[PDB]
């Protein structure tokens, strides 16, 4: 049951997204979002992420999800709606997954397989670098264009948030 | 706002755009998306009320949707094509996303109850960017992706987006909500002929920036934004009603004026494709248009609205507005029907 | 592009992430390089009407080593008659299968 | 006196060094009385996994010298 | 596509049904908002790593940063819809009907 | 010539981190410029070979390509061990 | 002292890189036989298998070309132990 | 598997330590005892953001000098710290950076 | 053997806390012109036992919280992060030998601020909110100069690997090329800890976010925060004075980076008895407008340093 670690890991990842998506409070809301988080971070290393899966730790969960938290804490005031959805959701997770698993092929919308995501990894790889790590680092050597055009966003961003928050 | 800070950020505004039309990778064209977003939110806040304030939560929610369904689309034609080029989608599901993030960036109908209300909730001068500026985004990407993108979507974006423009205009007062359903009905006209000939899109499109241009500058020289304010102006400036005039009937399409030139256009394209239900029915729906364009006509040119006693303290000073382009916006609404063989240029 | 400010300057702007056959550092290919030189080489100059027709051969070689759709179904076919022949006596897998 | 307080640095001090001293122990007693093999990039990796064919044991630090070579 | 895939396309609709159907507060949304990302980002970068678009690597970190820019800037509207009613519910939001 | 020192010895007095921050963050800037070894750092980080060298086909008329790794033809890393 | 220190490990690396060299030619040799070996291994396998299949062809390539493609992992591995098949899968991301 | 062991270890066993922490004191029988926003807190939690973010995209840099391009990689290198700087004065002189009302 | 491998770590880090705890009230005890405990045991070395057993035997309040679900997630959470950033330290080996061992340590390092959020929320209290709401700020703030200074160090040593910054200073300490942002490293650490003097959680006549805790979970929380103070100072002499690894004598190793380790938290106890407490308006200043521009400086400086000298590390 440990080859099949990246569909369980899915899985997880769907029951989360279906955790928060019902909208329980904000507080708990949150907290579904974070393991969601720590579960697609975990796909990603199986599949030779490694920068990118820690960049989700570190800049989704511990950056832009701890503002989230912070901000509801501070600006959120600490039913059968949210138990309808939250129940209807899983099962639908609970079909698809009982389907791909019986004749491991479902078609909703594409043509799904239920072989094993291992049956698609490349079966070579001799080399001394990590192929992840020299694409990223290319962004300094051929991405001089994404380089300019994401920093001066991220600099807008400090002048327009200033402007929107001064309220006079 | 500092004016320096005003500059930067509507030059950002613009810098988002230019980034769209100069990209031949998918990934920079949603980077200029967002970079837009994010600069044209300032300028809706900048009046610092409730209504600005929920006109701007209104657009980023729709926007930030809309943006996200667009890099669904952009993976999904990765997935099953492995390349990242600015052309046709290679997935039919890529394509109705793609599709239908545009429409709801655009405002088109059934993707349109916030042009109407996000229009109202901020000045003149932020609407004039919403409905012109703002448009030349999407229309790029529909004129590189035409080749795949579904007949019958794109056909019915168009028809309901006529309608919903014209009953929607039938009910309204305010100025602002009048041009929002306005510009609905004539999005659906750019989009009809898209498929057919994308030359006659961009023909509309430039003609319609310059007609709606010119009515926010001369509601913005007054600073009238409902029908009765409007009705005082023979009275402060009889000038600027002739000019009203005349370009509200340009818009309605009344020959020999410029608004007639696309509509003509259009209808020439889908004939020679042998279509001739559909312009038929859309030239007929426009009417409602040139309906409540006619109204606005009756009550600021063509009759003399009571008028205020302290009108006469106005008459003693003069207009300090800028007024940047208008006698030249102005001339291009109405007077260059003459020149129609020009649209050469556009190809 | 709608404006082509790239081809007119002669700058590279955004064309060398487009393709993953393009060149990549220290000359690391993709999975289906080949695949994909193939079918551009197939199709450019002649628009994409005629290409769709006239480069159909490589663009499905192409979207078959992109997600391997044709090779998991036959995959998947060994595998279930395996199965049922494993679940009837009629079957012995080799030594170094096992 | 201040030396009265080294008893209590000592006992933090053993237990500080316990982990870094059991670690180095562990990995030899688990590969033959060498260090573990590290193995960052793919290709240590293939040469690891190949080690492991050629012992004849299944255990990638049983290595095999000339005395295997005909 | 793959079993993994199906998973992960699956969470984006749910993220997008749970982002078309408020309840009652704003901050709910903006989380199934910043969910929608996260299956992007998983479901571009299981697309690159497998196929081996070694410049592509870069791509799922590009978005990251953007909409976490955008997330910022949701917040921000957010704490000044609360600062004027009091709370963040979106039934306060309805001035702009007439 | 007295402006400066004045403006100068001002801020070295109010604001010495500010004072010490730029002028660390101006010698990163210009000191590459005019630094006679950056044109070493490009060299050592051409001549590392992490791919494989692969032969060429042999035509007759190569006589700048080496038949064997260790004749004299061909690229020399001898200025590196001197470095 | 750290641009010294730093300048003999980019000799060291070049040394330690250049035997990976001296070594490729006799691993990729290695490697072209093994997976030669696995491709035909179950090759014997499915001919057995389907010998009595309503209208399949033994080893019948689902490509167009003829050009020699690389196997994934499911076409080498497809019917060997799982420990096996762990091992060259998720073997190296897990190790440590 | 060793990484997923020691995870499960750790947490494991600081669950054990709490719930035992809960009910080792409850094995003991006590009688029954009975009986504003802030603006400044939100302004660094997103300035925190914006400057987490532009972090991300130079952890890259000890691997982007490995390149045979050090005049572009050192180029865009400075800039984007120059442009982090730039933030930091665009606040600074704003009064963003002050905690008096 | 792997699993007693986990063993002999984690339980000989809690008992260093443990007696970590007798040695700061010593060390204290003697800056002070006093003795600290040396009655309950010899030399007080039996005080760390007898305030565990205390603490565990000791009715927990447990009040109406909003939640009761957060309330016993925060602790669990802050000390099952503080163990699992001991597994990558070289000792000199590693227990698991992570590529990016450094990057690991700085995610998990930004996760241990739920633990501080939660707790908050958890206590219904609203003051004890803004205590959270400061603490938090605190964190956030100054690990962005945890990042950047990293960032800038490992460009003299070329790899996020924990163990090639032993191969960096094989020939000198760190300190001596990187003193500058040694300081502001080592001061970060403070900051983070939540350590005088930067202690305004603790610095009652202000505030604590932990406030409605006692008995065990008080103590869980004790735990996880002083592990963590060896842990950073474990990292700090790594980073800045690495200890030279000899392959057949590994033990040798050990006890240097140990003295060194523990000479490194008596520094923690040694600056708490000699200072105030800084404001919190002082302390987020002394970040946004002292360090920071001088990080971002050092780190322009530090890009530029090693291409201008020939002097890049390899990139293995
Ligand atoms: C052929 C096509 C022809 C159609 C052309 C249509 C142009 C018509 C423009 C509207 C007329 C201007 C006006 O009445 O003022 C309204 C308004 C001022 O009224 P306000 O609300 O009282 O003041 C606003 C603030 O309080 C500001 O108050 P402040 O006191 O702080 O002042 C700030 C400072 C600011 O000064 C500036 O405005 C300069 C900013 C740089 C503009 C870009 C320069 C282009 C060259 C670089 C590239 O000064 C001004 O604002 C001057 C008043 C505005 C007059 C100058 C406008 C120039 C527009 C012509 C260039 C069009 C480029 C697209 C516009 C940008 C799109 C987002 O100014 C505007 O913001 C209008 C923006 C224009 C958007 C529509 C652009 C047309 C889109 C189609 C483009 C062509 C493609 C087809
Ligand atoms: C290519 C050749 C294009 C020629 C462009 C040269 C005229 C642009 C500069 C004029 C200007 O200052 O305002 C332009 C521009 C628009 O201001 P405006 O209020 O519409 O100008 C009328 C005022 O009454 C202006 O009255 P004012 O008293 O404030 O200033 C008198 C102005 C008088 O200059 C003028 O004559 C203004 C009217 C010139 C025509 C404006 C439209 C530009 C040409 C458009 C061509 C459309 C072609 C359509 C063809 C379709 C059929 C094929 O004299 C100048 O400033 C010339 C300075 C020479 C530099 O001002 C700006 O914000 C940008 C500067
Ligand atoms: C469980 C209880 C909650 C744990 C919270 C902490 C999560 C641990 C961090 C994930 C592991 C990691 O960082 O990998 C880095 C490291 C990075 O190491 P690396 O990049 O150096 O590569 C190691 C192998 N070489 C070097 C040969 C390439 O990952 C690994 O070393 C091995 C990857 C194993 C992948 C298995 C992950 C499954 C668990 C993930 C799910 C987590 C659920 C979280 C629940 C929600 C709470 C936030
Ligand atoms: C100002 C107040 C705060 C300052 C904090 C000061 C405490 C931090 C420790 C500073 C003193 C340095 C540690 C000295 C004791 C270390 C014992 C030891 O490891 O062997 C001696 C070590 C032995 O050296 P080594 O074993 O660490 O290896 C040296 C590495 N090379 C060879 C590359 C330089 O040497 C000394 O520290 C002598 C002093
Ligand atoms: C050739 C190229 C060379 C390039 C590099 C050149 C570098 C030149 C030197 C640059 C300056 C060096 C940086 C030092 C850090 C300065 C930080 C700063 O902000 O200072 C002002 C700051 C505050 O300055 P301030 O509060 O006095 O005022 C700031 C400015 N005004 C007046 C406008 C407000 O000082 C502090 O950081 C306060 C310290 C808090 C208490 C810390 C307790 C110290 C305990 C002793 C620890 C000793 C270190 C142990 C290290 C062990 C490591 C293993
Ligand atoms: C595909 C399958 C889709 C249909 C699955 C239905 C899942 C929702 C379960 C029904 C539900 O959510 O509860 C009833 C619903 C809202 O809950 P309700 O009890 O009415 O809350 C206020 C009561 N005073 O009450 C309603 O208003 C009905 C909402 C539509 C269902
Ligand atoms: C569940 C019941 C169902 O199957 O509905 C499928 C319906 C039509 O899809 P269709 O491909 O015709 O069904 C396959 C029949 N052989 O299609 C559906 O109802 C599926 C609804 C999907 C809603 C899509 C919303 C936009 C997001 C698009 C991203 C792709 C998501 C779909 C692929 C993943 C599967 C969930
Ligand atoms: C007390 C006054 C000073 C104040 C206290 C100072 C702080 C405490 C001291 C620092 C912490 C050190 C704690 C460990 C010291 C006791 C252990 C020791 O001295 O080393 C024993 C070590 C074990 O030997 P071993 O690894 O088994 O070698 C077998 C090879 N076949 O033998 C070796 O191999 C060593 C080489
Ligand atoms: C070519 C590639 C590099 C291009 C870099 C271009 C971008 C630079 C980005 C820098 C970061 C943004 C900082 C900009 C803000 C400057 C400070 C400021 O805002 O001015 C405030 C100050 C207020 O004045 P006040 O307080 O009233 O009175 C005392 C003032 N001294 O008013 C003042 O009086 C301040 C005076 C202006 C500050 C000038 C700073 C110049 C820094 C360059 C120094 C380089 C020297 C290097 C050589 C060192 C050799 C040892
Ligand atoms: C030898 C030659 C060395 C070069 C000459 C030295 C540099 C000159 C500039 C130094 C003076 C800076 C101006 C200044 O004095 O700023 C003081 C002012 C402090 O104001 P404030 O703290 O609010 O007042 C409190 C009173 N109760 O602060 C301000 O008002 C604005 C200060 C903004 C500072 C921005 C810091 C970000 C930049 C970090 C440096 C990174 C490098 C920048 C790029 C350099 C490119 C070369």
């Amino acid at each position: 049951m440990m080859l099949y670690i990246v569909f369980i890991l899915s899985v997880i990842f769907v029951m989360g997204f279906v955790g928060f998506s019902s909208k329980p409070s904000p507080i708990y809301g949150g907290l579904g979002l974070i393991v969601s988080g720590g579960v697609g971070c975990g796909i990603v290393l199986n599949f030779g992420g490694s920068f990118l899966g820690l960049m989700v730790f570190l800049i989704y969960l511990g950056g832009m999800m701890v503002v989230f938290g912070y901000t509801t804490a501070m600006a959120t005031e600490q039913n059968k709606a949210v138990l309808g959805a939250f129940v209807t959701g899983l099962l639908m997770e609970f079909f698809m997954v009982y389907y791909v698993l019986k004749d491991k092929e479902v078609e909703v919308v594409f043509e799904f397989n239920g072989l094993g995501d291992w049956v698609i990894y490349d079966t070579g790889d001799s080399g001394f670098f990590s192929e992840e790590a020299m694409g990223i680092a290319a962004l300094y050597s051929y991405g001089t264009w994404l380089v300019i055009v994401t920093g001066w966003s991220l600099l807008i961003g400090v002048v327009v948030i200033m402007e929107i928050t001064r309220g006079n | 706002m500092n004016p320096i800070i005003f500059i930067i950020i509507l030059l950002t505004i613009m810098l988002g755009t230019i980034i769209v039309m100069i990209s031949s990778h998918w990934l920079l064209v949603w980077i200029g998306f967002e970079m837009n977003m994010l600069a044209i939110i300032p300028i809706m806040m900048k009046n610092h009320n409730p209504r600005a304030t929920e006109a701007s939560t209104k657009y980023f929610l729709t926007q930030s949707t809309a943006s996200m369904l667009l890099m669904m689309a952009v993976i999904i034609n990765l997935m099953f094509s492995g390349q990242w080029t600015v052309m046709k989608l290679f997935n039919p599901m890529a394509s109705m996303l793609m599709t239908m993030a545009l429409a709801m960036k655009l405002g088109m109908a059934p993707f349109h109850f916030w042009v109407p209300e996000v229009t109202q909730g901020i000045p003149l001068s932020s609407g004039l960017i919403l409905l012109t500026w703002q448009k030349l985004a999407p229309m790029s990407v529909l004129y590189q992706i035409f080749p795949s993108i579904n007949l019958n979507l794109i056909l019915t974006l168009s028809v309901l987006s006529i309608l919903i423009g014209g009953w929607g205009g039938l009910n309204q007062t305010q100025l602002r909500k009048i041009m929002a359903y306005s510009s609905i009905a004539h999005m659906g006209w750019m989009t009809a002929v898209l498929p057919y000939n994308p030359t006659m899109t961009l023909l509309n499109l430039i003609i319609y920036i310059i007609m709606t241009s010119t009515m926010f500058t001369m509601f913005m020289a007054n600073s009238t934004t409902t029908t009765l304010s409007l009705s005082h102006t023979w009275n402060k400036t009889p000038i600027m009603t002739v000019l009203i005039l005349a370009t509200l009937l340009s818009m309605g399409g009344l020959p020999p004026l410029s608004g007639f030139m696309p509509k003509w256009m259009i209808i020439q394209e889908m004939t020679k494709n042998n279509s001739i239900i559909l312009p038929t029915f859309m030239a007929i729906t426009a009417l409602l248009n040139l309906y409540f364009y006619m109204r606005l006509t009756y009550s600021t040119t063509l009759t003399m609205f009571p008028s205020t006693n302290n009108m006469k303290m106005k008459w003693q000073f003069p207009l300090m507005k800028k007024m940047t382009f208008l006698p030249t916006m102005v001339v291009l609404s109405t007077m260059m029907l003459p020149l129609t063989p020009m649209l050469s240029v556009l190809e | 592009p709608f404006f082509d400010v790239q081809k007119r300057l002669g700058v590279d702007l955004d064309r060398w992430m487009t393709i993953q056959s393009a060149e990549q550092p220290h000359k690391i290919p993709s999975r289906c390089h080949a695949f994909e030189k193939e079918w551009i080489e197939c199709a450019h100059g002649i628009g994409s009407i005629r290409a769709e027709k006239e480069c159909k051969i490589e663009f499905e070689d192409f979207r078959e080593c992109l997600l391997r759709q044709k090779t998991m179904k036959r995959l998947h076919a060994i595998r279930r008659q395996r199965e049922k022949l494993i679940k009837e006596g009629k079957y012995t897998p080799p030594p170094h299968h096992s | 006196m201040w030396f009265e307080v080294l008893p209590g640095i000592a006992v933090m001090g053993v237990c500080l060094f316990i982990p870094g001293m059991a670690t180095a122990r562990i990995h030899r007693f688990s590969n033959g009385g060498k260090e573990k093999r590290v193995a960052h990039y793919p290709y240590q990796w293939y040469l690891m996994e190949r080690d492991r064919r050629v012992s004849g044991v299944n255990r990638s630090y049983v290595s095999k010298g000339l005395e295997n070579i005909d | 596509m793959s079993m993994v895939y199906m998973n992960i396309m699956m969470a984006f609709t749910v993220s997008l049904v749970g982002l078309l159907m408020y309840r009652s507060h704003l901050m709910s949304s903006l989380l199934c908002l910043e969910g929608m990302m996260l299956s992007l980002f998983v479901m571009a970068a299981l697309t690159i790593l497998n196929s081996h678009f070694t410049l592509a690597s870069m791509m799922p970190i590009i978005l990251l940063v953007f909409a976490a820019c955008e997330a910022a800037l949701g917040l921000s509207l957010l704490v000044m819809v609360s600062n004027t009613y009091g709370t963040d519910y979106v039934q306060n939001l309805n001035l702009l009907q007439c | 010539a007295e402006r400066v020192a004045a403006f100068l010895k001002n801020v070295w007095a109010k604001e010495p981190v500010l004072v010490a921050s730029f002028a660390i963050a101006g010698l990163a800037v210009i000191l590459p410029t005019l630094s006679p070894y950056t044109k070493y750092s490009l060299m050592i980080n051409r001549a590392t070979p992490y791919n494989y060298p692969v032969p060429l086909r042999d035509d007759g008329n190569m006589p700048d390509v080496p038949s064997h790794p260790q004749d004299p033809q061909g690229p020399s890393l001898e200025w590196l061990k001197r470095l | 002292s750290m641009m010294k220190w730093n300048r003999e490990r980019r000799r060291l690396q070049i040394e330690d890189f250049e035997a990976r060299i001296a070594l490729m030619p006799l691993l990729q040799a290695e490697k072209d036989r093994r997976v030669l070996q696995m491709l035909r291994e179950n090759l014997e396998e499915e001919a057995t298998v389907m010998k009595d299949v309503p209208g399949w062809k033994v080893g019948e390539s689902v490509f167009h070309t003829t050009r020699w493609v690389t196997p994934m992992m499911g076409e080498l591995y497809g019917l060997r132990a799982s420990e096996e098949v762990l091992s060259a899968t998720y073997g190296f991301i897990w190790y440590t | 598997m060793n990484l997923m062991l020691a995870l499960l270890t750790n947490f494991t066993l600081a669950t054990l330590l709490v719930i035992i922490a809960f009910w080792l004191p409850q094995l003991n029988v006590y009688s029954e005892k009975t009986s504003p926003f802030s603006m400044k807190f939100f302004l660094v939690a997103i300035t925190f953001l914006l400057f987490d973010l532009e972090i991300a995209l130079l952890l890259p840099l000890p691997w982007a000098s490995q390149t045979a391009n050090l005049n572009t990689m050192l180029t865009m290198a400075l800039f984007l710290i120059i442009l982090l700087a730039v933030s930091l004065a665009y606040e600074w002189t704003q009064k963003g950076l002050e905690w008096t009302e | 053997m792997f699993m007693i491998n986990i063993l002999m770590l984690i339980i000989p880090i809690l008992l260093a806390v443990a007696f970590l705890t007798l040695v700061e009230r010593k060390v204290l005890g003697y800056m002070q012109l006093r003795k600290g405990p040396n009655v309950v045991g010899p030399y007080g070395l039996l005080q760390p036992i007898a305030d565990a057993i205390k603490l565990f035997i000791k009715e927990p309040l447990r009040p109406a919280t909003s939640s009761a679900s957060m309330f016993i997630l925060a602790p669990i959470m802050a000390l099952g992060l503080a163990l699992t950033m001991w597994i990558p330290l070289p000792m000199p080996y590693p227990l698991i030998n992570m590529n990016l061992g450094v990057l690991f340590m700085l995610a998990m390092s930004s996760l241990a601020v739920y633990s501080i959020l939660w707790s908050g929320w958890a206590s219904n209290s609203k003051y004890a909110l803004i205590g959270a709401l400061r603490a938090v700020a605190q964190t956030i703030s100054y690990e962005v100069t945890l990042a950047i200074i990293l960032l800038s160090v490992l460009l003299m040593s070329g790899s996020f690997t924990l163990s090639t910054l032993i191969t960096t200073q094989e020939q000198m300490w760190l300190i001596l090329p990187a003193w500058p942002l040694a300081m502001m490293w080592f001061i970060s650490t403070l900051a983070e800890t939540n350590r005088a003097p930067f202690d305004l959680t603790e610095g009652e006549s202000e505030l604590g976010f932990n406030v409605e805790y006692a008995a065990g979970p008080f103590a869980l929380f004790f735990m996880a925060e002083y592990a963590n103070i060896i842990m950073m100072n474990i990292f700090t002499a790594i980073l800045f004075l690495g200890t030279s690894h000899n392959p057949h004598m590994p033990e040798l190793y050990t006890i240097n980076f140990t003295i060194k380790s523990l000479l490194l938290t008596m520094s923690f106890l040694w600056i708490r008895a000699s200072y105030p407490r800084f404001r919190y308006d002082q302390l987020m200043h002394l970040l946004w407008k002292n360090f920071l521009p001088l990080t971002l400086a050092l780190c322009m400086w530090h890009v530029s340093l090693p291409i201008l000298t020939s002097g890049i590390p390899p990139q293995t």
